[PDB]
């Protein structure tokens, strides 16, 4: 979105999903 | 292709909430390039995207 031709990409993960990712991670070993 | 002055660009035009000082003509962002310019009749300000 900045001017000169410089565009950011967004990340494949999302900070939500990964969020999700976090909690399966946390989930399994507790 | 706005010309505001001898400034050839191209960008959208957009009435925008800044307010300049009297003298102030031009406005710039962090990155040193025009975002906001001062039209030279009715005076007034708008966003440069
Ligand atoms: C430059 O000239 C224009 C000529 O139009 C001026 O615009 C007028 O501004 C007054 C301000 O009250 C309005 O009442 C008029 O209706 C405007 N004119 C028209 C045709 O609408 C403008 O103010 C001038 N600016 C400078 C800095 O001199």
């Amino acid at each position: 979105q900045k001017f000169n031709g410089l565009t950011v990409l967004p990340p494949l993960l999302t900070d939500e999903m990964i969020a999700q990712y976090t909690s399966a991670l946390l989930a399994g070993t507790i | 292709n706005f010309n505001f002055n001898g400034l050839t660009g191209t960008g959208v035009l957009t009435e925008s909430n800044k307010k300049f000082l009297p003298f102030q003509q031009f406005g710039r962002d962090i990155a040193d390039t025009t975002d906001a310019v001062r039209d030279p009749q009715t005076l007034e300000i708008l966003d440069i995207t």
